[PDB]
């Protein structure tokens, strides 16, 4: 929306956009996490080239 | 027999002259619009 | 290829040879000048220039060891066919004085009344 | 857009724009590379006059 007279247009260019955050588990005594994206950073991705 | 040699000899070659703009702009007349034009000859 | 997917490395394939070697290409020193189809020694090469030169231009010399018709020569001097002939370049003139000056060729043809001369153009040594 | 509340109108009268990057070849032991227009500087020209 516009702010403070300034217009932001929409954000073309970007077919789709998929939010990988992490996954843990805890077997045994040992925790095993598969770290996502951390919050605060995003990439980027030429696809399946 | 290079080509060279027979350079000099612009008599014998082609001569096509390259076509471009040339002259001088027309001087258009802008007064008019603020001048009152009164003729007479025997001012 | 720029942005290209991705990485890929280049192997080159390695060659000598990069042209028949007859003629080179020189360029111009502030007292130097050449005319089309006369001979000129200009950087170390002495050749037949083949175009109009004047200064600061560049301008092939042909050097393939053939066999030219140049006249030129010191007329005071006899060039029986054979001789080995010399280019002075102080006088810009063939000469068979030798001396210092530099060897270019050999006569086939002698000194006719015309002081017009045929001579084989030695290699650039 | 409106920067600021202030409509900058599109420009007109660029009826074409062409993107010369440059152009390189490593054959045989020499580069040869035909430079093509610097980043950030660009040239209006006036065409085939």
């Amino acid at each position: 929306h516009l702010l403070n007279g300034s217009m932001y247009p929409s954000i073309k260019n970007i077919s789709t956009v998929i939010y990988y955050d992490g996954w843990e588990v805890t077997v045994g005594k040992k925790t095993y996490s598969y770290k996502g994206v951390t919050p605060g950073k995003g990439y980027l991705i030429r696809p399946k080239r | 027999m290079t080509f060279s040699s027979t350079s000099n000899l612009k008599e014998l070659l082609r001569k096509v002259v390259l076509d471009v703009e040339l002259g001088r702009e027309q001087v258009q007349l802008l007064y008019k619009p603020i001048y009152d034009s009164i003729a007479d000859s025997n001012l | 290829f720029k942005g290209q997917p991705t990485p890929s490395t280049i192997t080159q394939i390695t060659r000598a040879k990069i042209s028949d070697g007859k003629s080179v290409r020189v360029i111009l020193s502030e007292g130097e000048s050449t005319k089309t189809q006369q001979f000129y020694l200009i950087n170390g090469f002495f050749g037949v220039a083949m175009q109009d030169g004047e200064k600061g231009d560049e301008v092939t010399l042909q050097i393939e060891q053939a066999e030219y018709e140049t006249d030129n020569i010191v007329t005071s001097e006899a060039f029986e066919a054979g001789k080995l002939i010399y280019w002075d370049n102080t006088a810009k003139k063939f000469t068979t004085t030798s001396a210092s000056n530099r060897l270019v060729g050999r006569v086939t043809d002698g000194k006719d009344s015309n002081n017009v001369i045929w001579f084989i153009l030695l290699p650039q040594q």
